[PDB]
């Protein structure tokens, strides 16, 4: 992706920001930073990891735009310079979206490959037993010298 | 081999674990060093002993140690009785069966005569 | 289906919901985008599914709209400029409508094949022992070699 | 890095915080701290390590910036010098965006190798197994002398 | 530590607390309260650890100081000598800070080894083992002497 799409992108994403609540130029600070670990140009497999980092990095900015000014931490308002009267009582509301987006990427990129692995169970698959088994570095059960060592148990995992 | 009963099991609060691993020179990763060496000495003799802060955040505490057991029931088939029926199951049809406790095993013999 | 019955059917299905609330243009950006990913022109089993997530997806695009703006974070008003007094006080509704509609996905389309898959028992079914059986990667009970690997034992999940 | 970049990139990492809520002094006071105790000119090494901790100690000189004054203890304001009327009611805000920094360190640096380490199980390689072995100050359960020491129970815990 | 740095280290490390919140006197006096106990000119590894209560002992002053004044027992005020009336409802402040900053001392200074020695495992180092064994005042298991001494039984700790 281009630096021009990843703005048109993003705002639309976030029904349709504005350029004052967040600006082009923070959007691509986050956007850089996510192309020079993950060299986007020299592997174009990671374009929708990126695109759904860079989100979610600028929804944090937006939490922490709130805070560091006034209108984190004032619940209520009144002026009266007169005839003309006004009361009214977006930092909780970005929290729990964060927290929303966190839970479906595919909102962002369907091809996100999200939940799929969330149940494993060892011990039912070839494919997982050799390379526990042929792994150098394993210890298993059946490798318990005991007192002092002895020839009568083996010393790598791998058979034979 | 597998039966992993009373296995010790250690519960510290994820802020320790997670400082030493970006910081391998702070004194959270000396002290994850030492755990991973001391927890596989714990043997039991003259001078075995634990001793964890109590601090408590939450209904649980930060820090705890047990040991483990089966929450349930183990085992029931005895498979040991499985195996004595078969091996006597193999010994009859060579009429040498006598071993797991004029005769049979005579008599098989004078048939190869 | 082509670019205009969409928006057609999705302002009746979302209770004719009007232009400036959502445009015709974010419509077929979310169209356009399960469009390439199902090949609806190839395949057009998956007319009903494109049509769901469509639908979905523009319900979270409206929930975003009322985010990043001033309307999600009041709940009070007050104006006076002389004797005229107004005081009243969709963020919150539109939420569990994406949660109810995530439950009901007959009301957009009866053909989606919905709640019939939720109870599963297993060795219950020729087709699906054999499948499992007759897998070259299938790693069982029957395969446990030991200390050392014997001839006694099968390598092979399936019968010979 | 050098002493500019770490105010121009702490500022927007904090959603473009001004220069009264917290001075560029106070900033390399914090960046100078860490530099002595990680000598970043001989190791580059912990140039993230170093980000980080500024910025949270940043923080922490933000919310003790709330104390010390009258901003922490107040929650009500009213003024009225005439016809002019007005009432309103960050050190809550500061507290829990701590707490979430010290929980989200990707938004500093992707590369701080952020929970990796959480659950440990001993004997199951072959590279920590030797490495308590051979330690010469390990004691283990082989070592039980008794009553009175006999040269039939090892005094050292490697193998011969 | 020269008696000058002391008081430009203490109101950094406070927020910029001013002088007549807390007066460099007092400073000056906690200051001078650990260096007489801890004997700083003699042994200069003791600057963290005297540095780290100095700021401790200051917060406790700071938290009496709301005490025996009209400021902790007062919750409300309301001032009218005409058009003018005001209205607001730091002794709670820093209660939990002085909680919160026992619980983080490397905001002090980094270099306060805290947090190093939370669980201790007996009989699993052979430094630990022998320096017990051979404690001239330990008593353990092996003297039991039941009803009358024996020279069966050993009088000390120590193996021959």
């Amino acid at each position: 992706m281009t630096n021009e799409q990843v703005i048109e992108l993003v705002r639309v994403l976030l029904g349709g920001i504005t350029t004052e609540e967040i600006s082009d130029q923070t959007i691509i600070f986050f956007w850089t930073k996510w192309k020079l670990t993950y060299d986007l140009d020299n592997r174009p497999e990671k374009i929708p990891a990126a695109l759904y980092n860079t989100v979610v990095d600028c929804v944090r900015w937006l939490i922490v735009q709130e805070v560091s000014s006034g209108n984190s931490s004032i619940r209520e308002r009144f002026e009266k310079i007169g005839d003309e009267t006004i009361s009214v009582k977006s930092w909780e509301s970005w929290k729990d979206f964060l927290d929303w987006l966190e839970l479906n990427p595919d909102y962002i990129d369907p091809s996100l490959a999200f939940n799929s692995s969330l149940v494993i169970i060892g011990g039912v698959r070839k494919d997982e037993f050799f390379r526990v088994k042929n792994n150098p570095n394993s210890y298993n059960g059946f490798m318990e010298q005991g007192v002092y060592p002895t020839p009568a148990i083996p010393k790598q995992s791998a058979w034979p | 081999t597998k039966d992993m009963g009373g296995v010790i099991e250690l519960k510290i609060p994820s802020q320790i674990l997670n400082k030493a691993a970006m910081d391998p020179s702070s004194p959270e990763a000396d002290m994850v060093r030492g755990l991973m060496s001391d927890a596989a000495n714990a043997h039991s003799g003259e001078q075995s002993f634990f001793m964890l802060p109590s601090d408590t955040k939450d209904n649980a505490p930060q820090y705890s140690m047990t040991l483990k057991g089966i929450d349930g029931m183990g085992k029931q088939y005895s498979t040991a009785q499985l195996i004595s029926d078969r091996k006597k199951s193999i010994l009859d049809r060579l009429g040498a069966g006598f071993i797991n406790v004029q005769t049979i095993h005579t008599q098989f013999v004078q048939r190869v005569n």
